[PDB]
């Protein structure tokens, strides 16, 4: 009970890179740490999952 | 003897042409100097400011 357009939207949604940012970047904190997450998929298994 | 002296001087020139160190442009003064400060990694801008 599925359509092709929904499939395309689903695959496009779950294969986008994310820009997180920085913690401690106007703040009085003595540490400045960048934040990174998992973005684009690489292998065939991840695409099939 | 003049020819021998000339040959000796030519040899001396060839020998002395190899002892001077090389270079391109001498380092002169341009009325200013630079100073770098490096903090431990992860430091905020306030510490560098101070």
């Amino acid at each position: 009970n599925l359509t092709a357009t929904e499939i395309v939207n689903a695959i496009r949604e779950q294969n986008i890179q994310v820009a997180a940012g920085t913690i401690g970047a106007p703040s009085n904190s003595p540490l400045q740490l960048s934040v990174n997450a998992q973005g684009r998929l690489t292998t065939e298994q991840e695409f099939a999952d | 003897s003049a020819m021998g002296v000339y040959a000796a001087l030519l040899g001396l020139t060839v020998g002395i042409s190899y002892i001077v160190p090389g270079g391109f442009v001498p380092a002169q003064d341009k009325q200013y100097l630079i100073s770098f400060a490096q903090l431990p990694n992860g430091a905020s801008l306030d510490r560098t400011e101070a």
